[PDB]
């Protein structure tokens, strides 16, 4: 649970943006590119991997699931790569209910950003500084911390 | 063009 | 010193390596530009502080000091922006160390990678998650989370 | 390729 991640895939100006979301403690990481691809997502993962003990990743999709590059990263990572079935429904509602809130926050900041790519990051700055208490920033760091010692 | 990312 | 992170730059195969260091940790980021600009350096700190807590960035040189669009991101992003002055001489060997290091990594994995950028997020995994026994990741996260508590 | 970004 210290090392479980789930990736999520959104829409918005005909780009998509790529999500990962540590379950746990609803921090995220996410970029902009122009298509969903394995080799996208592939690099993706490689980031995200170097920079946080990600143990598993539930995908977002049966593509990059299936996807040979996907797998690829996953084994140079060491990542666990499962599927992303919500045996949990509340897993549904809780992905849902964040694209809504970083689209609302992508608004708020839209017009002080030129490209999509910089409103993204600074979505996911105020996401994860937002405190609900603590935020999701403090959160995961508690939470792996915990699990080191 | 008065964003962040670009000042002009 | 929980929120001190460090810019450098080094340059391989025509192009450049923009990474971050957490002081305290030896912890890093990093990313390949065609070419260090204002922008590009601005949109690396903006990344770089909606993932982890950052208080306050040396800039590698005097340029990305001066730079009224990577001034704009420490703004907007909430980081006090210093000068990279080795006060401590000890600074500029650690860097120039780490510098030899990560390129001998990138030389170590780069036949696994068609593309500089895959084999640079490679290093980082190395770098980070190398015991020296805790590794970098396990140090910034520890650090980090008794400064929170 | 027999690459890890490019398995071609
Ligand atoms: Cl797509
Ligand atoms: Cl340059």
């Amino acid at each position: 649970s210290p090392g479980i991640w789930q990736l999520d895939c959104t829409h918005l100006e005909g780009k998509v943006i790529l999500v990962a979301v540590h379950v746990a403690s609803g921090y995220i990481e996410a970029e902009v590119i122009p298509a969903e691809t394995g080799q996208e997502t592939a690099y993706f993962l490689l980031k995200l991997a170097g920079r946080w003990p990600v143990k598993t990743v539930h995908t977002d999709n049966g593509s990059n699931f299936t996807s040979t590059t996907v797998k690829a990263a996953c084994w140079w990572a060491g990542i666990k790569q499962e599927d992303g079935i919500p045996y949990n429904p509340q897993s549904q509602g809780v992905i849902e209910s964040m694209n809504k809130e970083l689209k609302k926050i992508i608004g708020q900041v839209r017009d002080q950003a030129e490209h999509l790519k910089t409103a993204v990051q600074m979505a996911v700055f105020i996401h994860n500084h937002k405190r609900k208490g603590y935020s999701a920033g403090e959160r995961i760091v508690d939470i792996i911390a915990t699990d080191i010692q | 063009s008065h964003k962040i990312d670009n000042l002009d």
